[PDB]
DNA sequence: TGCGAAATTCCATGACA
DNA sequence: ATTGTCATGGAATTTCGCA
DNA sequence: TGCGAAATTCCATGACA
DNA sequence: ATTGTCATGGAATTTCGCA
């Protein structure tokens, strides 16, 4: 069997719905399968136009053979599935209800919390640093971020401090202060 | 004045008069009988007022001055005298054509890395479509990998907003930009050291200096125009086709695409190259290092038989940059002060302000 | 079709396919060992569909596309069948760029007398001085001697005013101009009629061919720079004075003014040569039908070493004059008819009218 | 002696008053000496700025080392000195109520009235043919015309026929008609 | 160890500003 | 404080396929 | 039948469109 | 049915002034 390289599998997903931030209210999340690269969209539905214009916009950049989803509303349509015939993408679905991958939707999750807390508006800004800070995080499984994998260098912008991560005791309390 | 003149006249020889032609007074002047004829020797104190009445009729260069003089003058070494008094003419030397070339071009090293140079420029106006009237082009320098991003106007506002799309991938070292409105803006500015971005500028009026994006512009623009052959102008919804195939197109120099270069794989695009299928990714990503040390790089040219390099502390003049109907080309002279490159100096504009400038946009200042 | 790759999979030997390589089938089609790597043949019936995608993805020319189809398959002389689609891409024939210089340059006999040819133009608009806006330059092709005529506008109208006070000195053979509206008008066609003046035009949009007088606008409007340095643009009374002073300068390769070959003496200007004062004036004019006689005439130059000369029945594509916006430089090819001198051709533009039409307004269609 | 060139004399004088042709009165007659040669300028005055006007088209083609005239009001004002002065033009006078010029300056009257007859208004339009006619005349003195003695050719505009001049009898009556 | 043709490389030309 | 670039398609040169 | 300097000629460069 | 031109000022070459 061949070995794997990007591009080989795309793995997307919807995140949300979100606090309003400048019009939007999820994030379409792509995640290389080999590279472990994310790339994230905002928008404001989690609908198959909303994922073909988001799509659209990477589609530019590098066409994935796969795309691989849960069956998700969006990803299940007959438009969507059109969508990806024209580009010679093929459809993956996860079976209903049912590795480096996941871990990395965890990531986003979680990293996205540590910081829309006090500022549940201002993440539409954020998702820059949020997707470098993503890409430039050492995998210990593998030797490399994966900038290094896609791009065969390092960045200019390494997270030479893999971070906390994890929510303090001022934040805790101001998150279940927002909830209420 | 007669001092000269007299023991001249007198048949003593003096230093300049050739000794063997017969020296007169006649109507009153000094004359001296010249194989073309018969020519009146003004005394020196009368010489610089002749060479510019000369040389005012029409503004006259060297020879042609010299023509109408010798009609009916004679005084030794005559031209020197007239090409004194053509270096002094403010008037001709501000408006009158160089007639001698710029040395040959650099062929500066092609960045080391992706992201260590970014190229950016617009592109417009172009026919309205939905709204947009410009594009805004960042090429990669290694790769020549290249975005585009539609936009209403070439605004600091504009730019920053497609950067930041942008940079969500990877941040560069630097950016080089001419010193366009929209990137020479403190906003900008500061949008670019919050992110250790470092600004690079080209010389003023000298799109050469982008020569990557430029270069880059026109396979846009060529592209853009074979896809709308006999169909309405509406460019906004092909951006991304044009960005997609100029990316994954083979620069028959090099043998690579854009694509290849950034990422030593192609996509899922049509002929897609595979003879990295059996390789492993770090397989793969050691042998892109090496096609990407290797790359052909050409050469500086052959200079121009009759170019000028420029010499510290030379008299230069710098090109008038919009230069109003029947106004002069050329402003007044300055001083090199420092050369940075034999294609770059630094000027100063007698104001005086610190210039760095192309030599295209100069000539060296005539008659020394 | 399946017909020569089936004897092909035997190993019987077909012309074209080396029979040293070993061609089999897997995965539903042929396929060779090539020393690249494994590629697919595919049947003749398929290669046309495939070089026209590959083409169309960024309509890339020869090499580029070529790389694009060696990365799956491989067939006997494959740039053969990609030239062939080069040539047939309507929208890469009229949008490309030619990469073939024009032939070496004519240098036409200056003409024997004065007032055998008048070169006439336009300058302008420029700022309105005493509301004129332009300036009509007519030069007689012998002497250089040019009269100057402020106007309001490029009109034939005022042409015709103009070209009557002149032509109260002399009627001149030939007037020779560029096709502009008030050129080619019936009014200024009925003007010359009128007096039996031959009008002579220069090939569309190709100012070369009125080099004569387009060269001395720029002297005129040097010198008028010259002369308005740091004072508003008063152009209007310094026409008389600029008309004199050209007129009555050297040209240092002739050495003669203008003036000068027109009346073989100068008159009570500045500087007036003096040399055939004893001269009887019969004496004097058969001097300067000599002088008329042996002027410098420049020689054709080398060709440089990719320029194109047109044949007769040869292809050839005519730059779009105005081209909008990303449209096609070029219209779409059309024939030589008859090649007028070796610079100059007769085209049917298909439509088709004849035109006549300078070769540097010409690409020579690629891929026969 | 030195031999008598073109430029050495213009001799200059005033026709008219003359009908109104399209608001000019006069005409300003300049004969080259030694050519013989003719420029005519229509003016609304014979005055000093007419003449000057005139002579500044003029002398942008060829100054003269002398101007000669009669002491005409135009030619005797102080302007016309200065105008002159300045261009290192020097003036002549023939002295209060005293060759080939002469028969010039007759031959344009002449010439004039045989046109201006049956349409006294259109003489402004005519001026360019009668100066033509006036400038490729043959010189019984000289074997040349003016045209080639001032530019040592041949024009593309001989006047083969040298012509009648002469007012014939429908003309007679008609301006003596115009005349009542 | 050499031939004809095909494949590849060279490179001047022009267009981005 | 900075610096020309590269698709293009005929031609020139090299390589291939075969003895 | 020769040297140093001056005068002349050459000519590439650029700008008119 | 038409077609490049020429001022310019350093350099290259020729000529001059003198033996
Ligand atoms: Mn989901
Ligand atoms: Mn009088
Ligand atoms: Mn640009
Ligand atoms: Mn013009
Ligand atoms: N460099
Ligand atoms: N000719
Ligand atoms: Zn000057
Ligand atoms: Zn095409």
């Amino acid at each position: 069997d061949r070995p794997q390289k990007p591009f080989d599998k795309f793995f997307i997903d919807y995140i949300g719905p979100l606090p309003p931030s400048q019009g939007y209210l999820y994030v379409l999340v792509v995640v290389d399968g080999m590279t472990g690269f994310t790339w994230l969209y905002p928008t404001k539905a989690p609908s198959t136009s909303a994922t073909v214009k988001s799509l659209n916009v990477l589609t530019s950049i590098a066409i994935p053979k796969v795309i691989h989803s849960d069956q998700g509303a969006a990803f299940t349509s007959s438009t969507f599935a059109e969508w990806a015939k024209e580009r010679g993408i093929h459809l993956e679905f996860s079976t209903p209800y049912h590795g480096k991958v996941e871990r990395k939707n965890s990531d986003i999750k979680r990293l996205l919390t540590k910081l829309l807390v006090g500022r549940p508006t201002k993440w539409y800004d954020l998702l820059p640093v949020v997707q470098l800070a993503l890409n430039n995080t050492y995998s210990p499984v593998l030797k490399y971020t994966p900038h290094q994998l896609l791009f065969g260098i390092d960045s200019n912008t390494p997270f030479a401090n893999q971070d906390t991560l994890d929510l303090t005791r001022e934040e805790e309390l101001s998150l279940l202060q927002e909830i209420r | 004045l007669d001092a000269e003149l007299d023991q001249l006249l007198q048949g003593h020889y003096i230093k300049g008069y050739p000794k063997q032609y017969t020296y007169f007074l006649e109507d009153g002047k000094v004359k001296v009988s010249r194989p073309e004829g018969v020519k009146i020797i003004p005394p020196q104190s009368d010489r610089q007022k002749i060479v510019l009445q000369a040389h005012n009729l029409a503004h006259t260069g060297r020879e042609a001055t010299l023509l109408k003089i010798a009609n009916l003058y004679w005084w030794p070494n005559m031209r020197k005298d007239v090409v004194k008094q053509l270096g002094r003419c403010q008037q001709c030397l501000i408006t009158n054509a160089s007639n001698k070339a710029s040395g040959p071009i650099l062929r500066p090293d092609r960045p080391q890395k992706p992201f260590d140079k970014f190229f950016i420029d617009y592109i417009g106006p172009l026919p309205p479509s939905q709204g947009y009237l410009y594009v805004l082009v960042v090429v990669d320098g290694m790769t020549g990998f290249t975005w585009l991003y539609p936009t209403k106007a070439p605004s600091t506002s504009a730019t920053v907003k497609s950067l930041n799309v942008l940079t969500s991938i990877a941040i560069p070292k630097v950016i080089h930009s001419d010193q366009g409105a929209a990137f020479t803006s403190s906003t900008f500015a500061e949008w670019a050291k919050e992110r250790g971005i470092h600004l690079e500028f080209s010389t003023p009026y000298h799109p050469q200096s982008q020569g990557k994006v430029e270069r880059k512009n026109s396979d846009i623009k060529r592209l853009l125009t074979k896809l709308l052959v006999g169909r309405p102008t509406k460019w906004y919804d092909l951006l991304p086709v044009v960005q997609l195939a100029l990316n994954n197109t083979y620069s028959p120099v090099l043998k690579y695409t854009p694509h290849q270069l950034l990422f030593g794989i192609d996509s899922n695009t049509p002929f897609a190259n595979q003879d990295t299928l059996d390789l492993t990714r770090e397989e793969e990503l050691s042998l892109l290092q090496e096609i990407r040390t290797s790359l052909y790089h050409p050469s500086t040219p052959p200079a121009s038989s009759r170019s000028w390099s420029p010499v510290v502390g030379q008299l230069v003049q710098e090109r008038v940059a919009r230069p109003a109907s029947l106004r002069p080309r050329w402003h007044k002279p300055s001083t090199v002060l420092k050369v940075l490159n034999p294609r770059t100096v630094v000027i100063l504009d007698h104001l005086g302000n610190n210039r760095t400038v192309s030599i295209d946009n100069l000539k060296p200042t005539s008659h020394q």
